[PDB]
C-alpha cells in the first residue's frame, strides 16, 4: 500500500498545488463566483472525463498511474469545500442569486466538463 | 491585494439626533458591515452595530445635537485566502 | 514556499484520508458511495468550524488556516468523485440516485459546514 | 472487493428462433450490459449488443433451431478504483 500512498500523495500535492495557486490568483475577480476555484472543478471534471474513456479502453494499465491521477490530481485538484464556503459565505451576505447560480454552474458545469472529456476520447478512438 | 475596506463613507442625511451614513461596497463578499460611533471628544463610549452584507447604509440614532462624532465602518468579508476576517476601518467625522 | 509546505502537507493528509475511506466504504451502498459522501460532510464540518473559529482569532499563522483549509479540506473533499459517481449513475440511467446524490451531497454538505460554524459561534456566545 | 459479474444468466423462456435470457445484477454500478452469443461450434460469428444497465434481461432474436449456442454477459461497469471497466463474462450454453 506504500506505493499506492505515493501516487495518491504526488497526484495530490500537485492536485492541491494547482488548485492553491489557480485560486489565489484567480478567485478575488469575481466574488460572485470564484473563477479560481470554478476552474479547477471544471478542469479536474474534463481530466477524470478524458480518464473515464481512457482508461475503459487501456485495461492494462498501472494502477499506480491512475491512482495519481484521479484520486491524486483529480482528488487534490478539484474541491468540494471551497466550492461549499463560497456559497456558504453567499448565503450569510443574502446574497441568494449568487449562491443558487455558483451551486449550478459547479455542479453542471463539472458534469459537462466530463461528458465533455469522455465523449471526446471516445470519438477519437 | 483586493480591499475588503470600504470607501466614499459619508453622511447624506442629518436630524439633531441621527444620521444616515452610506459608503460603497468593497470589491469583495462582505458578510455584514459593523458600523462604530463616538464623540469625537475624548473618552465617549464608543458604540457599535452591524448591518447585513446586502445593505450599504445605516442609520444612527439617539445622538445629542451639535455634537462632533466619528463614524467608523469596516466589513466582515469572505475572501479565498482569510476565510472570514474583517477589514480595517474608513472613518469620517461628522457635528449634528 | 513556506505556504507551499502547508498545502501539500495538508493536501496530502486530506487526499491520503480521502483515499483510505473511499475504497474501504464506497463499494458498499454503489447508489451514493458512502466514503466519499463522508469525506465531502467531514470537510465540510472542519471548514464550518474553521470558519466560526479564525473569524475569532486574527492572530494566528496563516500557515495553520491554510493548511486546514486549502489544504487538508481541500486535499480530503472532493468534486470529481462526486461528480464520477454522479455521471455513472446518469449514464446508467439511474436518474434518481443521480439527483439524490446531488442533493445529499450539496445540501449535505452545506448543513454541516452550517453546524461547524454554528456550533462554534453559539460555543463562543 | 465487490464483484462485478451478473450470476444466474439464464434463458427464462425459448422459441426456436429466440431466448429471453435473463441474469441477477452485480452489486456495482452497472453501465451497461454486453451480450454475446455464437453457436458453440467455434465456427460462428459471435455478436455482441448492449442493454442498459437498469435492465437484467434481454432478447436474443434470428437464431437457428436445433443449434447450440454459447451466450455470454459482462458488465461495463463504474467502481471506485478502476473508474469505467469491464467484467469477466459469465456464459451458458443452450440448444435451441
Ligand atoms: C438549502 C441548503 C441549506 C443548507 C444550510 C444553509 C445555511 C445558511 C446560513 C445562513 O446564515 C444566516 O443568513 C442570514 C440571511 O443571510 C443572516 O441574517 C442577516 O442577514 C439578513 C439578510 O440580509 C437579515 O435580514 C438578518 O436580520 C441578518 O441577521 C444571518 O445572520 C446568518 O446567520
Ligand atoms: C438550514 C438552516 C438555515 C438557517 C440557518 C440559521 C439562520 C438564522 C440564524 C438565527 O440566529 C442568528 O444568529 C446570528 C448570529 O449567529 C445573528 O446575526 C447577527 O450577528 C451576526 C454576527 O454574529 C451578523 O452577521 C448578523 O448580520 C447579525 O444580525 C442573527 O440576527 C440571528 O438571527
Ligand atoms: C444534468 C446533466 C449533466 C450533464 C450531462 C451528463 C450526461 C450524462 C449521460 C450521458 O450518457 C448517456 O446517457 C444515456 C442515458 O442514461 C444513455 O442512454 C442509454 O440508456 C438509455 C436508458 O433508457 C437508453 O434509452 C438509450 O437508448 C441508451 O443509449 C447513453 O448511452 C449515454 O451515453
Ligand atoms: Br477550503
Ligand atoms: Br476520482
Ligand atoms: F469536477
Ligand atoms: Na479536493
Amino acid at each position: 500500500m506504500i506505493k499506492s500512498l505515493f501516487a495518491v500523495i504526488i497526484g495530490g500535492s500537485v492536485g492541491c498545488t494547482l488548485r492553491w495557486l489557480l485560486s489565489t490568483k484567480f478567485n478575488s475577480l469575481f466574488p460572485n463566483l470564484p473563477p479560481g476555484t470554478l476552474v479547477v472543478n471544471l478542469l479536474a471534471g474534463l481530466i477524470i472525463g478524458t480518464a473515464l474513456a481512457y482508461f475503459l479502453r487501456q485495461p492494462h494499465l498501472d494502477p499506480f498511474w491512475k491512482l495519481m491521477i484521479t484520486t491524486g490530481l483529480c482528488g487534490g485538484l478539484s474541491t468540494f469545500t471551497t466550492f461549499s464556503v463560497e456559497v456558504f459565505a453567499l448565503l450569510q451576505a443574502g446574497n441568494y442569486i449568487w449562491a443558487l447560480t455558483s451551486v449550478l454552474v459547479h455542479v453542471i458545469g463539472s458534469l459537462i466538463m466530463t461528458a465533455l472529456g469522455f465523449f471526446i476520447i471516445t470519438i477519437l478512438f | 491585494s483586493v480591499s475588503s475596506v470600504p470607501t466614499k463613507l459619508e453622511v447624506v442625511a442629518a436630524t439633531p439626533t441621527s444620521l444616515l451614513i452610506s459608503w460603497d461596497a468593497p470589491a469583495v463578499t462582505v458578510v455584514h458591515y459593523v458600523i462604530t460611533y463616538g464623540e469625537t471628544g475624548g473618552n465617549s463610549p464608543v458604540q457599535e452595530f452591524t448591518v447585513p452584507g446586502s445593505k450599504s447604509t445605516a442609520t444612527i440614532s439617539g445622538l445629542k445635537p451639535g455634537v462632533d462624532y466619528t463614524i467608523t465602518v469596516y466589513t466582515m468579508y469572505y475572501s479565498y485566502s482569510d476565510l472570514y476576517s474583517y477589514s480595517s476601518p474608513i472613518s469620517i467625522n461628522y457635528r449634528t
